RNA sequence: GUGGCCUAUCGAUCCUUUAGUCCCUCGGAAUUUGAGGCUAGAGGUGCCAGAAAAGUUACCACAGGGAUAACUGGCUUGUG
RNA sequence: CUAUCUAGCGAAACCACAGCCAAGGGAACGGGCUUGGCAGAAUCAGCGGGGAAAGAAGACCCUGUUGAGCUUGACUCUAGU
RNA sequence: CGUGGAGGUCAGUGACGAAGCCUAGACCGUAAGGUCGGGUCGAACGGCCUCUAGUGCAGAUCUUGGUGGUAGUAGCAAAUAUUCAAAUGAGAACUUUGAAGACUGAAGUGGGGAAAGGUUCCACGUCAACAGCAGUUGGACGUGGGUUAGUCGAUCCUAAGAGAUGGGGAAGCUCCGUUUCAAAGGCCUGAUUUUAUGCAGGCCACCAUCGAAAGGGAAUCCGGUUAAGAUUCCGGAACCUGG
RNA sequence: GUCGAAUUUGGGUAUAGGGGCGAAAGACUAAUCGAACCAUCUAGUAGCUGGUUCCUGCCGAAGUUUCCCUCAGGAUAGCAG
RNA sequence: CACGGACCAAGGAGUCUAACGUCUAUGCGAGUGUUUGGGUGUAAAACCCAUACGCGUAAUGAAAGUGAACGUAGGUUGGGGCCUCGCAAGAGGUGCACAAUCGACCGAUCCUGAUGUCUUCGGAUGGAUUUGAGUAAGAGCAUAGCUGUUGGGACCCGAAAG
RNA sequence: UUGACCUCAAAUCAGGUAGGAGUACCCGCUGAACUUAAGCAUAUCAAUAAGCGGAGGAAAAGAAACCAACCGGGAUUGCCUUAGUAACGGCGAGUGAAGCGGCAAAAGCUCAAAUUUGAAAUCUGGUACCUUCGGUGCCCGAGUUGUAAUUUGGAGAGGGCAACUUUGGGGCCGUUCCUUGUCUAUGUUCCUUGGAACAGGACGUCAUAGAGGGUGAGAAUCCCGUGUGGCGAGGAGUGCGGUUCUUUGUAAAGUGCCUUCGAAGAGUCGAGUUGUUUGGGAAUGCAGCUCUAAGUGGGUGGUAAAUUCCAUCUAAAGCUAAAUAUUGGCGAGAGACCGAUAGCGAACAAGUACAGUGAUGGAAAGAUGAAAAGAACUUUGAAAAGAGAGUGAAAAAGUACGUGAAAUUGUUGAAAGGGAAGGGCAUUUGAUCAGACAUGGUGUUUUGUAU
């Protein structure tokens, strides 16, 4: 709000707070990113570098659906259980009960191995998945079966 | 309070209202209180004052002063009474506007539609 | 213009736009108007629900193929299965799709089943007399549910058979990356002599 | 509105 | 209005005129003429910076924010030194939080119901409303706010079978239940504590509402808010016994000059 | 020994073109052309951190400048 | 005939405050400052030294990445043909 | 620190005088500013915690309004020129009458009109403002009256020209063009005697319309009359058109 | 100066703005002309000038680097909070 | 001897918005955001709410695509605080944050090219003065505020012009 | 010779219809520049303003020649998001959608192309009658160069077999909706101030009414109203709820199996080129010219081309509510808005007066007091006016009127003053002014006998 402001402040003091040499203007170097290969080009080049040019290939109509791959790293992977049957399915480290995880009902669309899921058995439907992250699963004592 | 969507609490309509009403509504506007007596032997609380209905006053530096009506000024929003009087300097006697609502009604002048009104209030005559 | 460290913006209020700013102020009243029109379109079709019933149907698009969702009608095929015509079901409460075809028979089965719950749930009045009354709803979407199909169970057992199962999809990938040029390579095979 | 001729010099002036 | 100001031809002289270079009205006869335009310096000017209806009006606050503060507006109902604090007058209260029966709920009549009040004893919270009719200062008054007046009690319960009708001309009075419970009723200026007066079914349900420590609050997702201090006399904290233990003696409170 | 004994002898984006990998894409699926991309150079901006550019106004205009001339004055005094 | 004095009538430009000089320094030519000379109410008519008097955001000159009129194998187009 | 408004409190002040304004009267604060007394005045207003903003002026050749010095000053000096008496009146350099002296000098300061103006014409009453002094006067103010046509004019005709129609262009407002590539209309005699107007004949071909108070053009003059009207009204004496 | 005509003039009528008219001065086109007037686009842009509203307290500069059709300006580093 | 100012009153100029940066306060916390909408209501308020959606939790390459532990989630130096011994001085141990540094891991680039195979596919393994806006026991999301930025009339007034 | 047909005309023929206004929103056509790019020419501003045409209460769009590449969805519109993204762009400044998903709302359909051919079964008009938003009969006419029934691609039709199932239209009375009327509580009780009590104090009442306004000052309780309910009146109306009369119909529709069939829009699609336009990129759309198709075809499938497949719709004809918009118009309600130099230009005889040839421009101006009670009367004066008196709570409210600031001026009083005045430090002189001078105290010399 307005009396917190510093023009309040302002009141009194001539230039508010814009000096008398440099008397605030309308535009003295331009309007928006002008100047950007010119007079603003240390700028561009110190903080924006990139800004310039073309770096590759095109994609015309491109649907940001065919690209759906939100990743799970193996670390949470019992986040999707709930817990109330968690340490159940921990603790009973079991073969013949070992607990399904559906990722893809959960919103994911690949697995990947970042780190130390537990020495437990799980069954992982996913579309996709990555190769530590398998290796990774079945050294726990489960598998990875692939859906769609 | 007021509850109702097509009611205003607003006091620039109401005043306008109140300026701007024609002689029909501002009948209703200037209506009186009766007197006790009258209260009891019709049952009634007020009423739309009249040309010659007998009054009292019981506001005002004329407190105590009866009088017949003697013309309703809805224009001027009052009401002039014969023996209330101010005497000029010039030996003339102007009326007095007086509001109805700082007046009692002693005595009623009456006719069919009176007393329809009187009955349809829940009126005994 | 450019100064310091800052983003490049991109606001797009170089033209007259403030003579287009629709503020919703009108967002409140509207609601009240709508839950009155709805109440007067319930008041005007006193025993029906204000809603037709809508069909369970798959969703497109990979990213929402795992999800289940309410479509528009029920693909006459279906009602034909369900018994009754869809120039009937249209004055039922019920919506009929003609141009939606089933290339399913879970959705088939699921949207027949649906119907037939709808028609033993329902009573349909005379033309002629009583009207017995029957305390009217005011969704058949509330009654009826969306349930999204439940596709597996909770624990199983383990079958690892030993393929690993990113070779698979990169043979896959591997596949389809070079079919034509092996078709190519046996149709000049056979084209030998 | 007025635009009186007489200020109007070159006389000396360039 | 956007127009405003904008209503006329105007364009400035220039220079050679002896005048300022605002735009100034042309043509002739009326007075008007001549004159400065479109300049917030300038009557029959524009305003500088012309108020829009594309101002933020209405503000977000986050729901658990909401919560917590109507939660901490409840908490200091049922404390004296904050109620007296905003004068509702309950130094004749026997205790608060003051809680009555449920045959409040059902009263239909203003006169037993403020003889109810009167009876518990929110009398002079009412009367001080009763005395406390003052006109505004305020240009207000001509802006459909030509009255002030202090609130009394607000009334809480659990289902209405009469009570909200029979305090609603009661001035002063409000009345609430206990799902909704409105901040701008329970901290009305800020100023935290004011008089409420619960039924037991409303008193009741207030678990069920906001939950405890055993149950849970029907607002999905919603636990109170915890303490980050276990007690507010902190003065018994420092002279219980195990701090006291490990101080160093103390000084004389006011040095003495030395030199 | 990664050019000239040393200190100078040279050039961005976009566009075109060439060499390289013979790799990626043409998004319903393939083959072949074509096109587009990735890596490294050339084509040139000499106002050389790189706009694509002829004059006039003694008919003139605006914003401004004593930051800047044409008088006096003042410092100076070559010249007189 | 005015000016001039009177009766009646009665404006405007302009105005930071104002109105004596010398020199000094000082934005290098001060009504004001410093140092000196001096300095006695209120005023009339004239005068044209000064007020760097007033009249106009210099019209000459320069600057502007402001223009317009005019011309032409400028740059880019175009009605017509 | 201050201002406009908003939520809250002071059950705050107030017609026994709110706010405001004046006050070389007092007190506080470094200050912004606050507070008290007195006078005036008449209806609302404030302290504290918070919210909010169209929030604080010495300037912008700032805007609008108002006021000064200048200053009772410049100045009210072109068009030859006024004077005496009386009357009126509160009052007369200026009004009215009279007497005198002068000017315009018939290419006039006369008498009439066109355009334009619009009631300024005329009477009665009348002088606050206007008449750059005055004012008893006035083109002022107030109240009223007043403009009479068969012949004067418009009206009608065409001029330069304007411009529908048909048609043709144009997205279209509209443009072209005015007798054009149009099936572009109406005039005499009658004939019948259900009868009113058809058929009987015959004729005729231009092809809207607008465009002149100075062009062309049917015809009126004298005398008298009003405060103010007149080739118009009265009186007399005529003329044209149509029937 | 000229004064019986290349005269003077009324009225009607035509020509309308990048257009008219011009015995040609860039003259006239309603006190407007090297492109009228009205309103709108339009609060047109301005690296240029002017102005920018209360108190106290603490701290406290730069007029330099490199680049820019850059030289009355900006970005950048520096000084300051 | 530069500009404005004769005088007074009243008016009079860094605002609002969309998106953002830093800092700060609040709530929740690997989640966060109720208010498009629905329900509800003492009716533009307050209260309640589902499914999604946005941001974040994974980066990297132009892209196809691949996708973060050898190790007590590393070693070394230093590091507040804590523990032990001590009367203390000091000695040792552990050492979050943070700084520096050598490594390991992910992705791109350049190599090496195993078992095998539709014999042209696959890409194990080991490397590299290469490279990334990365990992390495997550910190963000939402709101509010001062300040700053851009677009908007954009602090107020101001052209010649088109 | 006579009577028809085709085409074209005329009529003050019989009956109707269009124009113009308004235009905020809506469908279109036309179409800029200022501006930004720190210059400027593409670009941007902008597919905007101005201009032209045409509508409604909404319009338009709309039942896929769609989206997609999924386990597929399913008219159109609108919101959140998609996304400041893909893409365009002196690849610079800058511009920039769509599918998916959540929601609001939801509604679907009809013509042409078929032989009724055992019967133009269809229709306007006129006329007589009637129960008149129209119907019955009769009579001219339109029309076979095709009006009704049947069908519309989701299907469907012609035959053959077989069974079942379901129906229309008026009245009357309520209800709904609109407009509108009327009625429905409580103090004007005491004391003080005051011109007035609507203020203050006391005692009370009503309250589903303490919202608001008026009244001689802050009024729930004096008045209108408010709140709650009731009693009516007039209309619209088929929305449904009951009652009643007509039986519509040897009619209509739906459904199963077999068979033969299954017509489906051309100067159009599509292509080249030009121009414009778009986010649309070897060309997104539109238009112009030129060329101009097909029927297991055609279109789309966001990189041009050939070849081969796949998926998905079915154009060139058409109708249709709602959600959506809305500075206009009618009617309502509200505001942390402005408060007479503000707020609309306009609080008033304001788009007025006034200016201008014209298009056009375009003001200023609110408040006496409760009530005119607006100053009778006397006197001076030619009169205006004055002095008095008087009204009024007040003329320090006298129509130059609430308050009545400053600049500026007048009078009185004080003070100073030799070519400025003003100001600062310090004091004299003159004028003027605040504050502390009680306090507890031995005490009774005490009266009122404990002061």
């Amino acid at each position: 709000p307005s009396r917190f402001t510093k023009t309040r402040k302002h009141r009194g003091h001539v230039s508010a707070g814009k000096g008398r040499i440099g008397k605030h203007r309308k535009h003295p170097g331009g309007r928006g990113m002008a100047g950007g290969q010119h007079h603003h080009r240390i700028n561009m080049d110190k903080y924006h570098p990139g800004y310039f040019g073309k770096v590759g290939m095109r994609y015309f109509h491109k649907q940001q659906a065919h690209f759906w791959k939100p990743v799970l790293n193996l670390d949470k992977l019992w986040t999707l259980i709930p817990e109330d049957k968690r340490d159940q399915y921990l603790k009973s480290a079991s073969k013949e009960t070992a607990p399904v995880i559906d990722t893809l009902a959960a919103g994911y669309g690949k697995i990947l191995g970042k780190g130390r899921i537990p020495n437990v058995p799980v069954i992982v439907k996913a579309r996709f998945v990555s190769k530590l992250a398998e290796e990774k699963i079945r050294a726990a004592g489960g598998v990875v079966e692939l859906i769609a | 309070a007021k509850q109702s969507l097509d009611v205003s609490s607003d006091r620039r309509k109401a005043r306008k209202a109140y300026f701007t009403a024609p002689s029909s509504q501002r009948r209703v506007l200037l209506s009186a209180p009766l007197s006790k007596e009258l209260r009891a032997q019709y049952g009634i609380k007020a009423l739309p004052i009249r040309r010659d209905d007998e009054v009292l006053v019981v506001r005002g530096s004329k407190k105590g002063q009866e009088g017949k009506i003697s013309s309703v000024y809805r224009l001027k929003f009052a009401v002039q009474v014969d023996k209330v009087t101010k005497e000029k300097v010039n030996g003339a006697s102007v009326p007095i506007n007086l509001h109805p609502s700082k007046l009692v009604i002693t005595k009623l002048h009456l006719d069919k539609d009176r007393k329809a009104l009187i009955q349809r209030k829940g009126g005994k005559l | 213009a450019i100064s310091k460290n800052l983003p490049i913006l991109k606001n797009h209020f170089r033209k007259h736009w403030q003579e287009r700013v629709k503020v919703h102020f009108d967002q409140a009243g509207k609601k009240v108007s709508r839950r009155n029109a709805r109440a007067t379109r319930a008041a005007k079709i006193a025993p029906r629900p204000l809603d037709l019933l809508r069909p369970v149907v798959r969703a497109p698009t990979v990213k929402y193929n795992r999800k289940v969702r309410a479509g528009r009608g029920f693909t006459l095929a279906e009602v034909k299965a369900a018994g009754l015509t869809a120039a009937y079901a249209r004055t039922i409460g019920i919506a009929v799709d003609h141009r939606r075809q089933n290339r399913n028979q879970e959705i088939f089965d699921a949207n027949v089943q649906r119907l037939k719950e709808y028609q033993s749930k329902i009573i349909v009045f005379p033309r002629n007399g009583k009207a017995p009354e029957a305390e009217q709803v005011l969704s058949a979407a509330a009654t009826f549910p969306i349930a999204q199909p439940a596709t597996d169970v909770e624990a199983r057992a383990v079958q690892d058979n030993g393929e690993s199962a990113f070779r698979t999809l990169r043979l896959a990938r591997s596949e389809k990356k070079f079919r034509g040029i092996r078709e190519k390579r046996a149709r000049e095979k056979a084209e030998a002599e | 509105f007025y635009e009186d001729y007489l200020i109007f010099d070159c006389r000396a002036k360039r | 209005s956007e127009k405003a100001g904008h209503q006329t031809s105007a364009e400035s002289w220039g220079t050679g005129r002896a005048v300022a270079r605002i735009p100034r009205v042309g043509g002739g006869g009326t007075g008007r003429s001549g004159q400065g335009a479109f300049g917030n310096m300038c009557r029959g000017g524009r305003m500088f910076a012309p108020t829009k209806t594309w101002r933020k009006w209405n503000v977000k606050v986050n729901h658990n924010e909401k919560r917590y503060a109507t939660a901490s507006a409840i908490a200091a109902t049922a404390v004296a030194s904050l109620v007296l604090a905003r004068g509702h007058r309950v130094e004749k209260i026997p205790e608060i939080p003051l809680v009555v029966s449920t045959d409040l709920e059902s009263i239909q009549k203003t006169k037993e119901a403020v003889a109810a009040l009167k009876a518990v004893g929110a009398h002079s919270d009412l009367l001080k409303v009763l005395k406390s009719k003052k006109l505004r200062a305020g240009k207000g008054k001509y802006r459909n706010r030509r009255w002030t007046q202090r609130r009394g009690p607000l009334v809480v319960y659990a289902e209405d079978n009469g009570i909200v009708k029979a305090l609603r001309n009661v001035p002063g009075v409000e009345t609430a239940n206990v799902a909704s419970l409105n901040l701008l009723q329970l901290a009305p200026g800020a100023h935290l504590g004011r008089f409420v007066i619960w039924t037991e079914a409303a008193f009741t349900k207030l678990d069920q509402v906001w939950g405890s420590e055993t149950v849970a609050s029907s607002k999905v997702g919603y636990t109170l808010p915890s303490h980050i201090i276990s007690t507010s006399d902190v003065t018994r904290i420092i002279n219980s016994s195990e701090i006291q233990s490990a101080i160093r003696p103390a000084g004389q409170a006011t040095q003495k000059r030395t030199h």
